[PDB]
């Protein structure tokens, strides 16, 4: 065949998004979890199966202890990551990696060891002709079809912010902020406890993740919505657990995403996500700032909450000069924007010479990641 | 603890002599490089005077 | 076609003014800047484009470091000048230089190497039938339509002064003074710092150039205007940055052009521009001085400030004999006076025999510039 | 008593250095930090104490958010500066300012508002008979006992450069460069992240400040030391955190001070500190340059790194004419050179008439700072 | 015992650093004599060149 296709995988924490390069959507999207039978089984003709990977672990949740292998964009456990990639290629996509070049995404300001060990596994585990590791935020920018913007990337791993102008990139102005979907989940199960609902274990920690994926929203003013929580009507929502227990969540619902704009609630000094965007834009040159204000791109899974775009717009407009208009461009489909940006990149004809070849790795070693790529 | 204190006294002296060695090596390397600059500038003077 | 037209380029520092000879205004006027991508770009399908030239560099300012290739009428970097001329001919005018004789302007008391290397490039880079290099001040005098005057030429490159009488020219009485638009810009960004506004980089150095191109004016008395700066009302002006930041500049505004009349502010001993004009007129013969006092011509871009003509008139009248009347003739349009003087010169029928031919260069070499022309 | 003693305070950013004039060393040196209890306390019989000032804030670091009140030589917050001076006089020195004239240092090319508001506080907060505000670089020159030199002043606030000849001073040749100890700290915590160590908050930002105060050094050639970082032996150093966590820093150590000589690493165009020294010396008159090359004085806290003097010597000697010998005089004790220069100045008998009196302020207002003093 | 051995390992690091420092300092001071000899020869060659 011509061009050989190519393969693209996004592994921020929480979800593997994977598929062929040259398509508009990934074939396989599943949770990045390795769930191990904690309870010793007593039957004959079970499994045994040392561990379960992917949405198999979601189905068989109650037995398992679940371990996310990626925390804060950092792989904690390498064998668990290899198992997840083994699951992507053989269980879903049914590809031999020898037949495809593979793009990986990776997060900004990330330890060198993750990029270098990630390449070491791609060559010396799944034999592969070529690969690339690319920055998450630039891929979302490509997916949005814009040449310029400040990309606010927040996954389940960590929050990142990369300003770009006309292509280029500003290394000093790149900001990484330790907040995530996962930290909002840990805050959320903590704020359910005051209501009497106690979720203590990894299995129902993913149940509050599912709650937060739909019920939670961001206030267009926090204090105003917290004041109208005195007359509870629309702010309460009934939620059904898989147990058949019913949960009723009021003001507790919208103050969980409020943590992004008030990290004093989590107990971290690190500024809210709108001030981090100001911190990135202020580090940029005076000239370009006009379009960075007007071309803010949201990406990732934890920018999905209803009303985030409006809240960021009101806060950035309030802080900034009202001399210029602050447009925020946050697409629906923004969850998959990194994978789509990886699809478009590996489909680019020129990019087919910028691959890290297997040959170039075999001569010059794993350290060449940083030398060739950003 | 008397060993740990000797290990600390040595570690203080190891830092002093590792730094004194890095500084003496910076001086030796400075002298090698200053010598190299003056190997070049001697040869430039040898060739220019020539 | 008859006469072949001709081409005219003014390159003092800061601006290329270029167009056809035989027209009243240049087609193309743009900043003489070569701006290089300092920040490594990370996308695919950018440019690449090693450098940007002209007002392209003004548009994409924040990425670029900008290098003026001409300083003090001296070309610092020759490849950068060749790139600027390549941009004039192909990007704007769309001419083959083989089809046109080309006039260049050049500044008085200028190194021989600039004239000789400038001709060497015109023949052996853009193949051209003929060329001329001409003095800036005489061209402005032609543009003003006068046969006699003392031409005060101040561009962004350097300040020059050439007395002329009935045509002719006085080599001993020619004065060159190292002050410019650019030195006023460096003074200006230094005097903004006491107000708290700090402009540290080449990109916003051209933002204070734009400020100074409109906000700045010259005091009809410096001390009187500095005294009325105690009651700040009209002397402050709000200025909008491209960032959306607002700048408010009071007495700082008019004391920037004051440097022309007080080079003790810049720290140079070299006399103010009115005493340099006296220094030129005093070196001239006694007989002609009467009309040189009454026929002072201002030219160039840094004579554009409001109230310069009035200040020069008051100071020269104060120093000189009040026995004779000191008229200063400073036209609006004085910015383009050198280019218009080059347009009129190449349109002159007799001048069409005084061209340096390509043939005469090929026989007698680059050194013939000084031999044929002034 | 005779002469009344006098008081001297250096407030560049980062450290208050204060004591009596007429002594060789300051009594009190402490960090210029106002640290506020961010976490609400729950006990009874605490404090309360709205905020902590000085090395009290260093001791109780983890609770506090720390705010430097001076950034880039500019006081951001005035009440916080007043609190710091209240701490100097009452907590350490135990003086009534009514009984002593007070010298303040201040940085070159600094906003007028800092000098004028600084005097306004000294008269109308701590009632004082007299005061002076003086330039940092001239005081270090006095402390070094030399009449001539180019003083490279770099604190935690900003970097400044003042050439002096036989006393005198050159206003046009004074250069201010926005680099500091603090910007090296922000670069350093950014370059630790690639190793996996993530310091996200103000409290451990001062832990990387402490690391950089001893571990960091400047390469006598950057590329050579970065090449020998392949065989890691002496370039790694174990560092102990107050947590009991161990940090191991290799090539990352010496490329943090390298930023002074390569501001492309921070992303600023503004030239390295050796080219800024050339920029200052080139703006000076031709005659004096010979001794300015041979009498470069380093001052401030961020000239303390091992090997800075040797690197500056090699680079300035490489750029300059090798016709003349480039001696750099960088004393140990160079950290306190500004305070010692203030001690010697207020001990000078003639200087006791050049004080800004309280009386002269009461008649002629706060604006008189610039009128009397430099 | 491991701390007695570390007393020796650290003492050995001091001894090795003392020997390496003596070499780095002796090489630096010798190479500094090569600096001063090359430099003096460069000045003498410049006086001759002049």
């Amino acid at each position: 065949e011509d061009e050989t296709t190519a393969l693209v995988c996004d592994n921020g924490s929480g979800l593997v998004k994977a598929g062929f390069a040259g398509d508009d959507a990934p074939r396989a999207v599943f949770p990045s979890i390795v769930g191990r039978p904690r309870h010793q089984g007593v039957m004959v003709g079970m499994g045994q199966k040392d561990s379960y990977v992917g949405d198999e672990a979601q189905s068989k949740r109650g037995i398992l202890t679940l371990k996310y292998p990626i925390e804060h964009g950092i792989i904690t456990n390498w064998d668990d990551m290899e198992k997840i990639w083994h699951h992507t290629f053989y269980n879903e996509l049914r590809v031999a990696p020898e037949e495809h070049p593979t793009l990986l995404t990776e997060a900004p300001l990330n330890p060198k060891a993750n990029r270098e060990k990630m390449t070491q596994i791609m060559f010396e585990t799944f034999n592969v002709p070529a690969m690339y590791v690319a920055i998450q935020a630039v891929l979302s920018l490509y997916a949005s079809g814009r040449t310029t913007g400040i990309v606010l990337d927040s996954g389940d791993g960590v929050t990142h912010n990369v300003p770009i102008y006309e292509g280029y990139a500003l290394p000093h102005a790149i900001m990484r902020l330790d907040l995530a979907g996962r930290d909002l989940t840990d805050y959320l199960m903590k704020i359910l406890t005051e209501r009497g609902y106690s979720f203590v274990t990894t299995a129902e920690r993913e149940i509050v993740r599912d709650i937060k994926e739909k019920l939670c929203y961001v206030a267009l003013d926090f204090e105003n919505e917290m004041a109208t929580a005195a007359s509870s009507s629309s702010l309460e929502k009934s939620y059904e657990l898989p147990d058949g227990q019913v949960i009723t969540i009021g003001n507790e619902r919208f103050r969980c995403p409020e943590t992004l704009f008030q990290p004093s609630f989590i107990g971290m000094e690190s500024a809210g996500i709108h001030e981090t965007t100001y911190n990135s834009i202020m580090k940029c040159d005076i000239d370009i700032r006009k379009d960075l204000y007007a071309n803010n791109v949201m990406s990732g899974g934890t920018t999905m909450y209803p009303g985030i775009a409006d809240r960021m717009q009101k806060e950035i407009t309030a802080l900034a000069p009202s001399t210029m208009k602050i447009k925020i461009i946050a697409p629906p489909e923004r969850k998959y924007s990194v994978w789509i940006g990886g699809s478009i990149l590996a489909s680019l004809s020129t990019f087919q010479q910028m691959w890290i070849t297997k040959q170039e790795y075999d001569e010059a070693g794993p350290s060449i990641v940083h030398r060739k790529c950003f | 603890e008397k060993y740990s204190q000797k290990e600390d006294k040595y570690e203080e002296e190891i830092k002093v002599l590792s730094d004194k060695l890095k500084e003496a090596e910076t001086r030796a390397e400075f002298a090698e490089r200053s010598v190299t600059k003056l190997e070049k500038s001697i040869d430039d003077l040898e060739d220019e005077l020539y």
